[PDB]
């Protein structure tokens, strides 16, 4: 799992 | 003012060798990466930021350049493989280590953010991130007295990023990694917010999927009988990651199996079993079968908690994929069992709903189903009473489903059907 | 006997 910082 | 930048704008603040300019054009470019709507991620690559970005990490003097670059690279490290490689190439996980000690807790916790993006991607950068050393100052930002007096929201991404440092295989992570995480692991496992909870509970489940070894690394800390409990949660998100570590344990030895029923696991599955998500039902009767491949006196204690007839219940009715690990829990059950708990199942009525997947277009599960049927037959042998349970299969159908399955086209599905007729039906 | 989970 990737996150990205919205 | 830093809102729909071009890239080409962009590139021309960054290279202004003016530091409000550039720190203004990172900003741009975070912002840019932080749309939902197809992010220009390679068009920022291949404008050659990532370096710039990276040399603006350690830019101690100037915080906020520090934490835009810090979220851009995040968000690109967030993406393919190829763009999270990128970040990597730039050198990047040495500098978001050295922002672990940052005293800015919004810049140390993006450099939290990005390390997990880029252990994430799979097993080499994973390792590659241990060997920077990133595992010692992660583990310090947790060094506190009480979890609770920390960050919400920082915490949460601490703990996914340590179960992003347990995650994948081929090869596990480094032993003395998973020796060096499990005590503040087993820590969060025993906080109470959900969102910690759930990555815990991820992080043990990867740390079990392995071998035995690997298995009683994690059973030794004592962390079983938490997972028994989180498996109990109302959380979906908690229940899951619980139950695929408690099946993965069960994988393992009799001993660590054991481990599992002593915590009380059993007294669960009830709900687990007839549970509405599908991939429960799946996960929990497959822990089941691995638990009646165990000792007789597990398959015991299966009957004593009454979950015999919660087998026969997915049996009868559920995704078939669930229908396939019940039958798995059948054939162990009759294989490993002793006669009069072989009787009990056929008791609870295992036989008419073992008969109807025959009909199933699975060419494993028909053999999966016919070694059942011999298990069963041989302990009929044993009290004279073949003949009552032949009858039993007739009655419901299955004789004329094993006598179709003489002319199916796989080898041992056919050699097999034939013997139980010739021995049983003849 | 035992069956380890599928990578699937």
């Amino acid at each position: 799992e990737k996150r990205p910082r919205s | 003012g830093t809102v729909n930048w071009s890239v080409e704008d962009i590139v021309k603040g960054i290279n202004s060798n003016n530091l409000e300019s550039q720190l203004q054009a990172t900003q741009a470019a975070r912002k840019l990466l932080s749309r939902e709507k197809q992010p220009p991620i390679d068009n920022i690559i291949r404008a050659g930021l990532i370096p710039k970005f990276v040399s603006f990490l350690g830019k101690t003097d100037c915080s906020p350049i520090q934490f835009e670059s810090a979220w851009a690279l995040t968000n690109i490290a967030s993406g393919t493989s190829e763009q999270t490689k990128a970040v990597v190439d730039g050198g990047a996980i040495p500098a978001f280590i050295s922002l672990l000690a940052s005293p800015h807790a919004h810049i140390s916790e993006q450099a939290v953010w990005a390390l997990g993006n880029i252990a994430g991607d799979g097993s080499a950068f994973r390792d590659l991130v241990i060997k920077h050393g990133a595992i010692d100052p992660l583990l310090a930002l947790l060094a506190v007295p009480d979890l609770s007096t920390l960050a919400c929201g920082y915490l949460r991404n601490l703990t996914w990023t340590l179960s992003n440092l347990c995650r994948n295989k081929n090869p596990a992570p480094p032993l003395d990694a998973v020796e060096q995480i499990l005590p503040t692991l087993v820590r969060l496992l025993h906080h109470n917010d959900p969102e910690v909870l759930a990555d815990s509970c991820w992080a043990i489940s990867y740390l079990t999927d392995g071998p035995n070894e690997r298995i009683e690394m994690v059973v030794k800390k004592g962390v079983v009988p938490q997972l028994v409990k989180l498996l109990g949660a109302t959380e979906l998100p908690i229940v899951t990651p619980a139950l695929r570590a408690i099946g993965n344990i069960v994988t393992g030895t009799d001993e660590q199996t054991q481990k599992v029923i002593d915590a009380g696991a059993l007294a669960v599955f009830p709900s687990l079993l007839t549970n509405p998500k599908t991939n429960i039902q799946k996960e929990a009767t497959w822990t089941m079968s691995n638990i009646t491949a165990g000792r007789q006196d597990q398959i015991q204690q299966v009957v004593n908690h009454g979950l015999v007839p919660f087998l026969v219940g997915v049996l009868s009715k559920a995704d078939f994929k669930t229908q396939k690990e019940a039958a798995w829990a059948i054939t162990n059950y009759t294989s490993g069992g002793t006669v009069e708990q072989i009787v009990y199942l056929v008791h609870c009525g295992i036989i008419e709903p073992l008969m109807n997947l025959l009909s199933a277009k699975d060419t494993k599960i028909i053999q999966v189903i016919l070694d059942a049927i011999s298990n069963i037959f041989q302990a009929a042998e044993k009290l004279g009473e073949t003949e009552k349970l032949s009858i039993m299969i007739e009655e419901c159908g299955g004789l004329d489903k094993i006598e179709a399955l003489q002319r199916h086209e796989n080898e041992s599905v056919y050699k097999a059907s034939l013997n139980l007729i010739e021995k049983y039906f003849s």
